[PDB]
RNA sequence: UGACGGAGCCAGCGAGUCUAACCUUGGCCGAGAGGUCUUGGUAAAAACUCCGUCGUGCUGGGGAUAGAGCAUUGU
């Protein structure tokens, strides 16, 4: 359970068990955007400025299994497929989504239209591996059913403010932050269960933690641009528990995921440039004989 | 020993026929420890792209690019 | 002095320290 | 919703171009005359990271170092880390050699 | 390309209907010209400038050529018979 | 002695050799400035190529960063390979460290002359400074110019019965290193005749030389300072200012 | 570049060493 | 004395000796475990003479292997060749003639090289 | 695409040799040469 | 079809009291022959495996030797 931080150019793995950097991956010409791991762990895939996709070994800096031209546009997400080892997907600024497999990566396997402005953050639902989520800068948040046609959404879901990200955090229920709040919305209805605007500057990031060894059986992590990253119980209403203060602001965050066994880390990316991480720690035989 | 007798050859084990070729072309003559090395990391590739067992993606490979019908020139 | 029984060359092949030469500079 | 970061291609320093993707080791090393480990002890003088890139330095490194490495004697930079009429004459013998072992 | 008495030359069918005749060789036989013309036709249409065209050029002795895309053969046929004796002789013509 | 320093025979010698190595293109090609000492008796001490380091007070001949130093060490050579690197002391003070079976490995023949032509000090662990005329070649041991100097490197002492655990300490070893590099040194024979490097001709000025050369003097006709010093018996019957190419002035007639 | 263009058409020191010489001539 | 065996493998010019003695599991090359011969990439050559027929085998023995000669390839080969023998050795001179079998019967159905040695010799045409 | 001249000469003789000094020493080093070598067989079958 | 360092690790032939460079700066001893010392310049298992680092391309890679231009450093 390590964790990469992409910054300018570089992309870096930090040890979980020490807090410093094990390993590097610089060979970016311009700056990378998007690091991840699949969902077993042995690949992680960076997007570029440029416009390529290079998939590397996850604890390999050396060896590029593979190197995708996915646009001319930055690739702003590079994504695994969460039920599916074979699927990538990265959004782009030519307001297009693709889904790779990664035998053959020469053209996308799917193409998925119908945004007018920098998709620039996409998500899996769990349940169901048909569907993919992408959020844009135009506020509608759009499903799509990726075994029909995919050209069209199935439907959107209308954030009025330019959406930041999305994440799903049940098969039903989906979260999605741009501007100062976030809204939760029902996805087999169609309509949102709750907002909370508890933020004064745009809500950057969000994550999702349950099980995990906790009174609270879910919490959500919300980072904003002003200084701040909050928890919120989703059991509760999605009210509000605990918060951090940090020193600018938090354009990224993540919390150690549910299976850690060991130190669970609290990891916030600053725009200054700075990464904060706070931590929680876990006669002889004869005499035997005798 | 499989140079011995004409299709003592085919009872060879076909990962080794592969590491066999891969000595091939001059600067690796005789290197079969580093052949074997790239047949080790290849089929680790070949098991994380495809998610399949890397042996029968060798025999498919083998068998369909084995070609049907050939010419052969008459004077 | 040092003296190593091992090797006698030690002792005449041995420069000389100072505190001039044990200062930061 | 305003996010505001704290790049040149091609760097002048000292008369010589360098890319901004190289690493500042790499680039002072391509600037001609520097080893890598002179490169090094510049960097490490000037407290720039190694790793950073050429493109990514700040102003004031940059000057430091232009200043570091026009003075080496401000610098204090070890030396240690700074680092045919013959043959016509022949071909004349040889005639001559051969002239008298003929006539031998 | 063949030797004269000493000057290399490329054999032509104007020029050396002697060397033809003495040899045997017919002197129709003996057109460079043609492939002259035919290099100045594909290398100056508009495909060659798009990228998309690529020439060899397989003599009848059984020299194969390999000719760049960026190359500019001479307009003049003397200045090419030249370029086509180096090249026969030295393997390669650089820029 | 200190008639040897306040004649003027001498340094108008100095000024003559000087003038000399400036006229002369042959002389011009030489730098260094060499002492020849007329012990009085032979010294009975067989020349054994370890260098004994003379002590000069009142100016330094080198710097450490002005030379190109090779450290050959014992050959666990991890340990002090990554001491001496990373410790900031002296981080920049060697411009090679290298073990010596890896040095025997690497540097052969030509490329042992090439080695001899980039590094002009060498410095060694001293127990490994007995094996390393095989390993160096000849061609670094003839002449005297470039012999290995001794450097202990852990500052422990061996004991009979008992193991020496292996460290390295950086200060120790810049100290010596400076030492060795701001004081002269020289090697005994069994006859007569020495010869000990006083003043580099570019770097160093006449009244310093002289001095350096006081210091010489006193240093191994002082009775005390045994074994390092003392080695001259019977007295000094002349001294000869020469270069490597230069002929021999003399000074301190007796 | 080239658009139809065609191809381009072509003191002490003597004492002491003479000290030194004489003195071996005089042995 | 306790009951002990020696035994021999070739390859080319290594030479493997193998003494297999009642024992508690202690297999060593060059006194060194059998689970730090190089090559990692030919490890399973010498690994393949236990696993052919189970660690059970080699429960109630000590094998000891001295070898020289050749090189890494070689003298893996070697490593095996006399390992195997002296399995099959220590259970005919004192386990018993059914497991002597039933051993000779797995190693010649893998790989006969492990028992017999495999001697390129010239053939004139 | 981008078009480059050709690097040749006119009158191109494959025998003759294509600074100046430098080569003209280098010419009377294989007359040298060969005049050595031809000297050395001339004497040794007339040692024989 | 790499380079650069570290570490790990494997041969078989070969045993005549016989095996082995040249010039050079000087000091001293000696009737000499020479001896001794000093100086300086030239001749003369690999693989393989492992770890780290650089990085791959007509995006020519090198080698000069002169000259020019502009500046460092400057009486």
């Amino acid at each position: 359970h390590d964790f990469a931080v992409t910054s300018s150019t570089r992309v870096q793995i930090f040890s979980s068990r020490t807090r410093q950097v094990i390993k590097t991956f610089s060979r970016f010409k311009d700056v990378v955007y998007s690091a991840s791991f699949r969902s077993d762990g042995k690949l992680l895939c960076a997007g570029d400025a440029t416009g390529l996709v290079s998939v590397y070994d996850s604890y390999n800096p050396r060896t590029i299994l593979l190197s995708i031209n996915a646009s001319t546009h930055p690739t702003h997400v590079t994504k695994f497929h969460t039920q599916d080892n074979k699927i990538l997907a990265t959004a782009s600024d030519d307001r297009v989504t693709r889904l790779w497999d990664i035998s053959n990566a020469y053209e996308p396997q799917l193409e998925l239209t119908g945004a007018t402005d920098y998709v620039r953050t996409l998500s899996f639902i769990p349940a169901a591996p048909h569907l993919v989520a992408t959020g844009s800068y135009d506020g509608l948040i759009r499903l799509y059913d990726t075994r029909s046609s995919g050209s069209t959404p199935i439907y959107s879901l209308n954030h009025d403010q330019p959406v930041e990200n999305v994440i799903a955090v049940s098969p039903t229920q989906i979260v999605s932050c741009g501007g100062n709040n976030f809204k939760v919305w029902d996805l087999t209805s169609n309509k949102k269960l709750y907002e909370r605007g508890n933020f004064n500057k745009a809500v950057t990031c969000l994550d999702y933690v349950e099980n995990f060894d906790s009174p609270m059986q879910s919490a959500l992590i919300a980072s904003s641009l002003d200084g701040h990253v909050k928890v919120f119980d989703p059991l509760d209403n999605f009210q509000v528990k605990f918060g951090w203060k940090f020193s600018g602001p938090v354009l990224s965050c993540a919390v150690s995921p549910s299976t850690a066994q060991g130190n669970r880390h609290l990891v916030a990316g600053l725009s200054s440039g700075l990464l904060a991480i706070r931590t929680k720690k876990k006669k002889s035989n004869n005499f035997q004989r005798m | 020993r499989y140079a011995n007798k004409r299709f003592r050859k085919a009872q060879c084990p076909i990962i080794e026929r592969l590491t066999n070729s891969l000595m091939m072309n001059g600067r690796n003559n005789g290197k079969k420890l580093k052949a074997v090395r790239i047949i080790k990391h290849t089929l680790d590739i070949i098991n994380v792209l495809t998610d399949q067992n890397p042996i029968q993606v060798v025999v498919d490979a083998i068998t369909n690019t084995g070609p049907r019908e050939d010419t052969t020139r008459v004077g | 002095f040092v003296k190593d029984h091992r090797y006698p060359g030690l002792t005449p092949g041995l420069a000389p320290v100072g505190l001039s030469d044990e200062e930061d500079s | 919703s305003l996010v505001v970061q704290e790049f040149q291609h091609i760097l002048r320093l000292l008369n010589t171009n360098v890319d901004g993707n190289i690493k500042i080791v790499y680039a002072l090393t391509t600037i001609k005359g520097v080893g890598r480990r002179y490169s090094n002890l510049v960097c490490k003088k000037a407290d720039v990271d190694l790793h950073k890139r050429a493109g990514e330095l700040t102003q004031e490194e940059l000057e430091r170092i232009v200043q570091i490495m026009q003075n080496p004697t401000h610098y204090k930079i070890p030396a240690w880390f700074l680092n045919h009429t013959l043959a016509n004459n022949v071909e004349s013998k040889l005639r001559d050699d051969l002239e008298r072992l003929k006539k031998i | 390309t063949h030797k004269i008495s000493d000057k290399y030359v490329l054999l032509n069918c104007d020029d050396h209907q002697g060397l033809l005749k003495k040899m045997g060789r017919d002197i129709s036989e003996a057109r460079p010209d043609i492939t002259h013309q035919c290099l100045l036709t594909l290398l100056d249409s508009p495909i060659n400038k798009a990228g998309k065209l690529q020439v060899y050029i397989q003599t009848s002795r059984g020299i194969l050529i390999e000719v760049n895309p960026t190359v500019r053969i001479p307009r003049t046929f003397k200045r090419f018979s030249g370029l086509m004796v180096q090249l026969l002789h030295k393997l390669s013509i650089r820029s | 002695s200190n008639d040897i320093i306040k004649s003027g025979l001498a340094e108008k010698a100095l000024k003559a050799l000087i003038l000399q190595c400036e006229e002369n293109p042959s002389l011009k090609n030489d730098k260094d400035i060499h002492i020849i000492i007329n012990t009085g008796k032979k010294m009975g001490i067989n020349r054994d190529n370890i260098p004994r380091i003379i002590p000069l007070t009142k100016y330094k001949l080198f710097k450490p960063r002005d030379l190109n130093i090779l450290l050959i060490t014992k050959d666990p050579s991890a340990l002090y390979r990554e001491t001496l690197t990373k410790d900031e002391h002296t981080s920049e003070l060697f411009k090679e460290i290298i073990s010596v079976k890896n040095l025997r490995r690497r540097f052969k023949g030509s490329k042992l002359t090439q080695l001899y032509k980039d590094f002009d000090l060498v410095v060694a662990d001293y127990r490994v400074h007995h094996l390393l005329p095989e390993v160096l070649g000849s061609r670094f041991y003839h002449g005297s110019k470039k012999l290995p100097y001794m450097i202990r490197m852990s500052k422990e002492v061996k004991l009979k019965r008992q193991q020496m655990v292996e460290k390295c300490d950086p200060i120790y070893v810049r100290a010596q290193l400076r030492s060795i590099c701001k004081n002269t040194s020289y090697i005994p024979n069994n006859d007569n005749c020495l010869s000990v490097r006083v003043g580099y001709i570019q770097k160093h000025s006449i009244p310093e030389i002289l001095q350096n050369i006081q210091d010489t003097i006193n240093f191994l006709t002082d009775k005390s300072k045994r074994p390092q010093g003392g080695v001259i018996k019977g007295g000094i019957i002349s001294i000869f200012v020469k270069t490597s190419n230069s002929t021999s002035l003399p000074i301190y007639q007796f | 570049t080239d658009r139809f263009k065609g191809d381009d058409d072509i003191d002490y020191y003597q004492q002491v060493q003479r000290g030194k010489q004489d003195k071996k001539i005089s042995r | 004395a306790v009951p002990s065996v020696q035994t021999f493998g070739k390859k080319k010019s290594a030479t493997a000796v193998a003494h297999v003695k009642a024992g508690k599991g202690l297999i060593k090359v060059n006194g060194s475990p059998i689970t730090l011969v190089e090559p990692e990439i030919l490890r399973f050559k010498v690994y393949e003479p236990l696993l052919l027929v189970g660690l059970d085998k080699f429960s109630n023995i000590d094998i000891r292997v001295r070898v020289t000669g050749g090189g890494h390839v070689s003298q893996v080969y070697a490593i095996r060749q006399a390992i195997a023998k002296g399995l099959v050795a220590y259970h005919q001179k004192y386990v018993d003639e059914q497991s002597k079998n039933e051993l000779k019967k797995a190693f010649t159905s893998y790989d006969r090289t492990l028992l017999i040695a495999d001697s390129r010799r010239p053939e004139p045409k | 695409i981008p078009t480059h001249a050709p690097k040749y000469e006119e009158n191109f003789n494959p025998d003759k040799k294509s600074d100046r000094t430098r080569s003209e020493i280098n010419k009377m080093k294989a007359q040298l040469k060969k005049e050595r070598k031809f000297t050395m067989k001339e004497i040794r079958k007339d040692a024989k």
